[PDB]
């Protein structure tokens, strides 16, 4: 037994796009 | 030239925390926090069981945005923790593979891409982003024939 974690299941909303960060990092 | 930041070992104890005045890991700027969410972007597309994954379809026609948000949900683990260790971001990794893609990573291949992310903010917190960017123009050499063929022509 142990605690529920934050473990998530599915979603789409924060998910990060290697050039979605970088046309703002870079 | 250049070599690898990596093979199989990085640290067993990796971890980050926030300042006295903070309550989240979270940049004082959103300019700054861009270079954090793009670093862990890259680290998250070395790992080899999530990339097998997705290339096989374990988890449906909807890996192809599981594959990009396994890195989102590690994002916010510093948005809303003021402090994170490479053993939490593990198990973020290691339950996004059982929770749709059906698959275990008991290797520990998980180990190594945590402590990673962990990096990212250690340089971003002195605006240093020059792995992050390098990782980035790396990842670029295939995905110009695993996902869209072209002729070269460079010459510097």
């Amino acid at each position: 037994s142990g605690s529920q974690h934050m473990r998530p299941r599915f979603n789409r909303e924060n998910k990060v796009s290697p050039a979605d960060a970088a046309k703002k990092a870079l | 030239s250049g070599s690898h930041m990596s093979t199989q070992y990085i640290d067993e104890t990796a971890f980050v925390q926030a300042e006295q005045g903070k309550t989240n890991l979270m940049f004082s700027d959103e300019k700054q926090q861009a270079r954090f969410e793009l670093g862990v972007s890259m680290v998250i597309y070395k790992w080899d069981a999530l990339d097998v994954a997705v290339e096989n379809s374990w988890g449906g026609p909807d890996s192809a945005e599981k594959r990009d948000w396994i890195t989102g949900i590690v994002v916010d683990l510093f948005k809303n923790e003021k402090v994170v260790d490479a053993a939490l971001i593990e198990e973020t990794l290691l339950y996004a593979m059982i929770d749709e893609f059906e698959t275990n990573v008991e290797d520990d291949s998980a180990l190594p891409i945590a402590v990673e992310v962990i990096n990212i903010y250690n340089d971003c917190f002195n605006l240093n982003y020059n792995k992050v960017e390098k990782l980035y123009l790396e990842w670029q050499e295939k995905q110009r024939t695993k996902k869209s063929k072209r002729v070269v022509h460079i010459e510097g």
